[PDB]
């Protein structure tokens, strides 16, 4: 691999996340969907980037 | 979609114990408090308590002190109130309340 001398910034906005820090709220009918999700601090908060 | 079932007769003996009850879906059942009201016919409603099923705690009136014993159950998703030794001038109307929950008035 060979590189050249062209550089390009790239550049997300701000992401943004809220909910309860203890556990996820679901519906009660549908037991699958949730209505907040969980976030704390200790999650991993891998990120999953793409490129064109 | 939020409902309140509730059965709309009931038939019993004056000096006897009647379980009246109401069912609860579309909301989380244990995030409101709950009330019950009577309305006498001939009269305007009547406000008898206040009941949580997340912990228990309950509240009465004192005209209904020791005339209404609120408990609930939250597996089946009900609150129960039970009139205990039934008279005559409690034959009437009866409403389980839920409010928003802000929790002004009684939205449903």
């Amino acid at each position: 691999v060979s590189r050249t001398s062209i550089y390009y910034y790239a550049g997300s906005s701000r992401l943004l996340a809220v909910g309860n820090p203890y556990f996820s709220i679901k519906s009660p009918n549908n037991n699958k969907k949730v209505l907040v999700p969980k976030v704390s601090g200790l999650q991993y908060r891998v990120f999953r980037v793409r490129l064109p | 979609q939020v409902q309140l079932l509730q059965s709309g007769a009931e038939l019993v003996r004056p000096g006897s114990s009647v379980k009246i009850s109401c069912k609860a879906s579309g909301y989380v059942f244990t995030s409101y408090w709950m009330h019950w009201v009577k309305q006498r016919p001939g009269q305007g409603l009547e406000w008898i308590g206040q009941i949580y099923p997340g912990d228990g705690g309950t509240h009465y009136n004192g005209n209904f002190r020791d005339k209404a014993t609120l408990t609930a159950d939250k597996s089946s998703s009900t609150a129960y109130m039970h009139l205990s030794s039934l008279t005559s001038e409690d034959s009437a109307v009866y409403f389980c309340a839920r409010k928003i929950y802000d929790g002004y008035g009684f939205s449903y």
